[PDB]
């Protein structure tokens, strides 16, 4: 495992997305992009379970306003450290605005400007630097 | 609200990254 490039961690992105949005079939997705999606949906899966054993409250009264705010969670959440560990709760703040906030099964063009504004803070804050994936 | 979700978020954090 090893350091990945900007260009492949915007294809996984959107294909973290588009499968927890559920609009790219299993099949449809390129198999070592779709191991490295699971891989992701999984640690986002066991960072929910530690959010949701402390605190009562989902995530969903602070991120109803993703819309102008989610850049400024983003922020907050790398200020005082990167680690991956952070990075994983990058991206279950991503997952719930996919399962919850944004319209269900559908690649909407709000999907695109999750992506747009994830791929964007990702590479911008060089996020693929503390985050290696397989072989 | 938003302020406090970040906070919220590095608390899980630290318990998931608790020690790596």
């Amino acid at each position: 495992s090893h350091k990945k490039s900007g260009t492949y961690w915007a294809t996984l992105i959107t294909a973290f997305l588009k499968t927890v949005s559920k609009v790219e079939e299993l099949d449809c997705v390129d198999s070592a992009v779709l191991v490295d999606v699971s891989k992701i949906i999984t640690l986002t899966q066991e960072f929910r379970r530690h959010y949701d054993s402390v605190y009562r409250a989902d995530y969903g009264p602070a991120l109803k306003n993703w819309k102008r705010d989610l850049s400024k969670l983003f922020t907050s959440l790398f200020v005082d450290v990167i680690n991956s560990g952070r990075i994983v709760g990058f991206f279950d703040v991503g997952r719930y605005v996919c399962e919850e906030v944004l319209c269900p099964g559908s690649w909407t063009e709000d999907h695109e400007l999750l992506n747009d504004c994830m791929t964007h803070f990702f590479i911008e804050n060089n996020l693929m630097n503390h985050f290696p994936l397989e072989d | 609200t938003m302020e406090n979700l970040s906070r919220r978020l590095k608390v899980t954090e630290a318990l998931f990254d608790i020690m790596s």
